[PDB]
């Protein structure tokens, strides 16, 4: 059961200073965390191999 | 059936409070005027609808009457002492009929007033019969008058509560209510009481209710108009009403209308109430759990440092057991005796059977205490003015060991020193003064013009005051002339202008020593003055001395049934300090320690006078004292005369009065509390006790510890050989060697042990706090004045004062809510008729309710019942009812009003100000902000109201010793800066300017605003009702952005079957919730709560918290250190003592309420008894990495940002009536640093 | 604790009211009965074998 809550708590729980402009926390967790079919990629990788 | 009985309007309201239908402003206004236009007596037509099946029946010998002919007698010259019958104390109102001495009022047929005739003789002639009927009728119209409005009206809401079940809200913890209006012995009793005041199928009430006094309606012959009923139906109502916001059970409802209708038939019904006051209290509060089988759970409140900064904390949960009950015997046997004299022994037996079911501390048996305890009569009790002068304030306290008149030394002058050799606790108290005031006498504190400044603002009361006489028929004895106004003068004799009359030479001169000729005016400035090192060195007997916490964690600590506890209450302390023994050894012993001083040292305006001294037979020579002692020969002669009163009650006619006794209506009765009983455990009950466990105890004993001293009541919580203590041998013993102790020196100390814990009345058992529902009654409230003050809008105020304090008390919301919206909507619809004009009106829509701080039942888009009543009042409030559903009407406005072409960037284009507008949202928000009480008229003899002499020459008082350089240095330094460079304020800030003008409008609020002014209060209300704004506020339109959602509830402070608060059980929905999420004991951490507000020495016609936010609202700005300054100058502060504040005042170490403070976000009055301390700094974030957005990032502004967010979360946490959850900002509408440039334009104003 | 604790005069003033009487020589005597009545049932039941 791939829950994302996973790898959220470990990327928000690194510190960062709020006085850069550019944040390198705020940028993947723009990445990857917009969810689309909770994740069902992998499967069909799986699925095609 | 109750329901299709009443009126169009109302039957559509009592749907719409009840959560039916969202109430529209239509519904609130033919709901409104329903009230007004019908005439009273008909809501008691709406009894006669619902069946009964209650057992109580009425007896016939109410409206019996012993007349008041006999009951009125004019013992004394002109003083209409009422002649007891059977006591010294039965003369609260007799019980008769006002039948013969009424003229039916032409407006209002067959309902009475003061006979014309009768009347005119008691002003000109009196007859002992013309003016004892004179006095009977403004009693009894005044006794009828203690009620916040009419009760009939108050019993009309009730109804309207009742008319429908409330709709279930979907919360599982709601409980659908058990009470039945057709199973009440209530308002079965007030029906059953009805029918007597009955011509032919309508209703008459005996009282209808004027602003006035009452209006009494006149019987057909044959019937009689017994003044006790109307204050038999005003318990039987707030009887009705507590027994529906309590869930009380109608068996035990039942004794307590018993209760009253015993009272109503014997001879007075004020007098019988009173003598069983502490009959219910007694029979459950002070009795429970003295049964076998004890034992749930209770707190474990430990108090870590206690000699000092009594900070509780709670620690853990006691598990109960048959050891350590209540070791104090049950009052069933004292109490039942004195309640079977009435004979009401029945009503006592059923109660106790209750009591005995209920025998282990659960949330159960803990709302049981609750509901005996609002049986006891909550109405006030008027008595004649002259009569209670007699009666209360002349009682000479008995001495059982005088000083021997050969114990003082020989006479310096006027006062006399104790001999070193007379021990005993005149000793003790005469060493304890003494010491104090040697050390008052050398201090630097009150050399400093500002010391003296705020000196003068103590004495000129800014709150309280009396109607003091004058000064110049007093300074007849006196040369000095008083001033008098240089144009037409409004204010009279006010505190303030008592000041002004006389402040040539510093508010006293040493020729104005006739300070000692009529004093202490009430039913004197230059006599506070003269009593300045009284309550100088009082204030340094009680260095170690709010209610929030340091009495609400107390009372908890001391009830838990580890520590037994004695709690003594001194009876009469304003009519036991004395100069035969109390009073002159207090003079005598500030005088023997202001010799320390230098002895040539002028004090307070006062010189340095020479004295006899002839206190060496052998070498009598004049001395040369202190100005300190100067004052101590001036109290001590005016300490020995006594105080003068010339009481003249407006309630009696002609009753005009000189009377002298030895009260005083002023810390020091507080002061001698711990002196004296530092004496007792350590000296006298040590010395006999004739037990050697109770000496034991003692030994180990202070008074630092184990003893918390306030006015007059007192805890006394013993040593840790606690509950193993034998109450034969120890405590029994204990307590007749403490009244002996007091009784020895006039002290009737009155102690009432039990394992309870009173303390200046907030009870609490077993480390559960039970609130007193008869305290503060719902329709109960005082006036003490024949004719009331009510305008229109000081209505409002008292619902919003009636909503409020019923919260603190843990009352059930549901039934309650509803009866305050209710209430709340009756006060929307007022008028104003003109003497020689038209009438006028009002209508406050409802959202001017909400913003005061009444929560709102059902909004047009959720379900009923789900806003708290914990919701801050404002924009706090506001934020947090508009933050629930913005995702409501963006919606729903999207698919009803066209868009708006441009952006309003908190909604979208979807238009929602027209549609709140449509609501009437922002009529009541612009209602509430418009002024309620009449400005007092703009008249004055000259120039235009400039040149004002009684308000410029109050400053005269407040200048002295050229302090006046540096308020003129203030707004001088302050004008050049801010005008010109930058912070441009435009109004002032708090200075020493604004306090001269504060006083006058605290003093020209005379009554009767003229009908010049309260017409142009209600035009202007009406103005911005028809055209608000639709623009919000300037800081509410800010707040919106803020998009606050909230997450779980908070890991739990309370093991939540402990019970803490008086029935916050599970019936309760919120009041379990949050008074279990977060904590009882509000001691949190010291970056958050702790005390601070860093001036503290304020001048007190300034606020404190005003100071405090423009001290903080300039660091927020980029301030020059220029500006804390020039405005630490405007107070009046040194410019030394200025700059370690202008210095201080970082956002770095300042507390986090402060910084709320600066933008009007405070921590409300609602949930001050709680534990909100950690809640806002662990949890509710301002910024949560992962669930928030990066727009939100307040970044380098966070140290002064991040409170005002977390406030934001909070504000919407309390507002939902569920779990306190973690609320967490979101998002906010712009990024945080576009919100934080946004409030720094705000904050410029 | 306590500012100028004397910890052996603390317990001596806190253990006081537990050594009062026969709180400790209750069980005493309800072990003597529990062994008389002990033996009492072992021999009844293995005399009736």
């Amino acid at each position: 059961v791939l829950d994302p809550t996973v790898l959220t708590n470990a990327i928000t729980t690194i510190s960062e200073s709020t006085t850069q402009t550019i944040s390198p926390i705020s940028e993947i967790l723009r990445l990857l965390q917009p969810m689309g079919n909770d994740y069902a990629a992998f499967w069909k990788c799986i699925a095609s191999w | 059936e109750l329901f299709n009985a009443l009126p169009q309007p109302l039957q559509q309201l009592s749907l719409a409070l009840a959560g039916e239908i969202p109430l529209t402003d239509h519904i609130f206004e033919q709901a409104a005027s329903t009230w007004h236009v019908q005439p009273r007596s008909l809501t008691y037509k709406l009894l006669d609808h619902i069946p009964f099946a209650t057992p109580v029946v009425v007896p016939p010998s109410i409206y019996h009457s012993l007349d008041w002919s006999k009951c009125f007698a004019v013992n004394q010259d002109r003083v209409e002492r009422i002649p007891t019958i059977d006591n010294p104390d039965d003369v609260y109102v007799p019980n008769s009929d006002i039948g013969p001495l009424l003229t039916s009022l032409h407006t209002i047929p067959d309902y009475g007033f003061l006979h014309p005739t009768i009347e005119n003789d008691a002003t000109t002639l009196r007859a002992e019969r013309a003016r004892c009927a004179s006095t009977f009728y403004k009693i009894a119209s005044s006794q009828a008058r203690q009620v916040k409005l009419d009760p009939i009206r108050m019993l009309g809401f009730l109804l309207l509560v009742q008319a429908r079940p409330r709709v279930p809200s979907g919360l599982v913890t709601d409980q659908p209510t058990r009470r039945d209006p057709t199973l009440s012995p209530a308002l079965h009793a007030i029906w059953q009481v009805m029918q007597y005041y009955k011509v032919a199928g309508v209703y008459y009430a005996p009282a209808l209710v004027v602003p006035s006094g009452a209006i009494w309606w006149i019987p057909p012959p044959g019937k009689r108009n017994v003044v006790s009923v109307q204050y038999l139906l005003t318990d039987l109502i707030s009887l009705a009403i507590l027994a529906h916001m309590t869930d009380m059970s109608p068996t035990l409802e039942l004794t307590g209308v018993l209760m009253y209708l015993r009272a109503a038939s014997s001879h007075s019904y004020a007098y019988t109430l009173l003598q069983m006051k502490s009959v219910f209290p007694a029979l459950s509060l002070r009795s429970m759990y003295r049964n076998k089988g004890f034992g749930g759970k209770a707190p474990a409140i430990e108090w870590t440092e206690p000699r000092s900064k009594y900070k509780f904390r709670w620690t853990g949960v006691t598990q109960l057991h048959d050891g350590l009950r209540p070791r104090s015997p049950s009052m069933d046997v004292p109490t039942l005796e004195t309640l079977a004299k009435y004979e009401l022994v029945d009503i006592g037996h059923t109660i106790i059977r209750e009591r005995n079911a209920h025998p282990q501390h659960n949330h159960d048996s803990v709302r049981f205490v609750r509901d005996v305890m609002a049986l006891t009569s909550g109405m006030y009790l008027v008595r004649q003015p002259t009569m209670s002068v007699l009666r209360e304030y002349s009682q000479v306290p008995d001495i059982k060991d005088p000083i021997p008149p050969s114990a003082w030394t020989g006479p310096i002058g006027n006062v006399r020193y104790l001999l070193p050799s007379v021990q005993g606790p005149a000793r003790h108290l005469y060493d304890t003064w003494r010491a104090a005031a040697r050390q008052i006498a050398q201090d630097p504190q009150w050399h400093d013009p500002l010391n003296q400044a705020i000196m003068r603002a103590q004495y000129v009361t800014a709150r309280g005051g009396s109607s003091a006489s004058l000064k110049f028929a007093l300074k007849v004895t006196g040369i000095v002339l008083p001033e008098y106004d240089d144009s037409k003068v409004k204010k009279s004799s006010k505190i303030y202008q008592a000041a002004q009359i006389a402040r040539i030479a510093f508010m006293l001169l040493i020729a104005a020593i006739h300070a000692e000729v009529t004093m202490g005016i009430r039913n004197n400035v230059i006599q506070q003055a003269i009593s300045a090192p009284h309550t100088l060195v009082a204030n340094y007997i009680n260095k170690h001395m709010v209610v929030t916490d340091k009495v609400i964690p107390l009372i908890l600590y001391a009830s838990t049934p580890p520590n037994t506890v004695v709690n003594v209450d001194i009876k009469a302390c304003d009519a036991s300090i004395t100069y035969n023994y109390f009073l002159s050894v207090i003079c005598g012993a500030m005088h023997e320690g202001f010799e320390v001083g230098n002895a040539d040292a002028a004090f307070m305006g006062v010189p340095s006078t020479i004295v006899s001294d002839r206190r060496s037979p052998v070498a009598p020579y004049s001395r040369p004292i202190s100005g300190l002692q100067t004052m101590v020969q001036h109290l001590a002669d005016l300490y020995a005369a006594g105080f003068r009163y010339s009481v003249s009650d407006a309630f009696s006619s002609g009753n005009k009065f000189s009377f002298p006794t030895s009260t005083f209506p002023s810390t020091e009765h507080t002061a001698n509390n711990s002196t004296m009983m530092e004496y007792f455990l350590n000296v006298h009950a040590p010395s006999h006790v004739k037990s050697a466990s109770l000496k034991r105890i003692l030994t180990d004993m202070t008074i630092q510890r184990n003893y918390v001293c306030q006015g007059d009541d007192g805890i006394l919580l013993l040593p840790h050989e606690a509950a193993s203590k034998i109450s034969a041998d120890d405590m029994n013993e204990l307590l007749t060697c403490l009244r002996d102790y007091g009784q020895l020196f006039g002290w009737n100390y009155d102690i009432d042990w039990s394992d309870t814990a009173e303390y200046l009345k907030l009870y609490a058992l077993m480390g559960c706090r039970i609130p007193n529902t008869s305290r503060h009654p719902p329709v109960g409230k005082e006036y003490a004045a024949p004719q009331t003050d009510e305008i229109w809008p000081s209505l409002i105020d008292i619902v919003i004062g009636h909503h409020l304090n019923g919260v603190t008390d843990v009352l059930n919301w549901r039934e309650w809510l509803r009866f305050s919206w209710a209430f709340a909507c009756y006060s929307s619809r007022g008028g104003y008729t003109n003497p020689r004009g038209q009438s006028f009106s009002a209508q406050y829509p409802w959202w001017t309710f909400v913003y005061l701080g009444i929560p709102p039942i059902l909004l047009p888009g959720q379900t009923p019942f789900i806003h708290s009543c914990y919701m801050p009042p404002g924009d706090q409030g506001m934020f947090s009812i508009l933050n629930g559903w913005r995702d409501w009407l963006i919606s729903h406005a999207s698919t009803t009003l066209p868009p708006l072409r441009h952006n309003h960037p908190v909604w979208g284009l979807s238009d929602v100000p027209s549609l709140l507008s449509q609501f009437g949202v922002y009529a009541g928000y612009h209602a509430a902000q418009h002024y309620r009480r009449p400005k007092p008229a703009p008249e004055t003899a000259s120039s235009d109201s400039i040149n004002q002499i009684t308000s410029d020459l109050t400053e005269y008082l407040f200048y002295d010793s050229a302090l006046k350089a540096r308020v003129m240095k203030g707004r001088y330094n302050w004008e050049r800066l801010s005008s010109s460079l930058s912070l441009n304020v435009g109004s002032r800030v708090p200075s020493l300017f604004d306090v001269p003008g504060k006083w006058v409008a605290a003093g020209r609020d005379a009554e009767k605003p003229p009908p010049s002014s309260v017409e142009d209060m209600f035009t202007s209300l009406n103005r911005c009702i028809r055209r608000p704004t639709h623009s919000f506020s300037r800081l509410l339109e800010l707040y919106l952005r803020v998009h606050v959602a909230l997450g779980e509830s908070i890991p739990l402070a309370i093991d939540p079957d402990v019970p803490q608060v008086a029935g916050a059980d599970p019936a309760n929905d919120d009041h379990w919730f949050k008074y279990t999420c977060l904590g009882d004991i509000p001691s949190a951490t010291r970056n958050y709560f702790g005390e601070s507000l860093f001036v503290g020495r304020v001048v007190s016609g300034l606020d404190v918290e005003a100071v405090d936010a423009t001290l903080l609202r300039l660091k927020i700005l980029g301030a020059p250190p220029e500006a804390f300054i020039a405005v630490l100058n405007g107070i009046g502060m040194s410019d030394s003592e200025a700059h370690q504040i202008a210095g201080r005042i970082s956002l770095a170490n300042a507390q986090l309420v402060q910084i709320a403070r600066v933008v009007h976000l405070s921590i409300p009055s609602s949930w001050m008894t709680l534990n909100t301390g950690p809640y806002i700094h662990h949890h509710a974030y301002d910024f949560k990495p992962g669930i928030t957005q990066p727009s939100a990032k307040s970044r380098d502004k966070s140290i002064w940002m991040s409170p005002i967010l977390k406030l934001l979360c909070t504000s919407y946490a309390m507002t939902v009536a569920g779990p306190v959850r973690t609320s967490i900002v979101t998002e906010i509408d712009g990024s945080a640093a576009a919100l934080s440039g946004n409030l720094r334009v705000w904050m410029r104003d | 604790t306590e500012t100028n604790l004397i910890p052996s005069h603390h317990y001596g003033k806190a253990f006081a009211p537990l050594f009062a009487s026969n709180a400790m020589f209750t069980r005493n005597q309800r072990a003597v009965i529990t062994r008389e009545a002990f033996v009492c049932a072992r021999s009844a039941v293995a005399q009736c074998q």
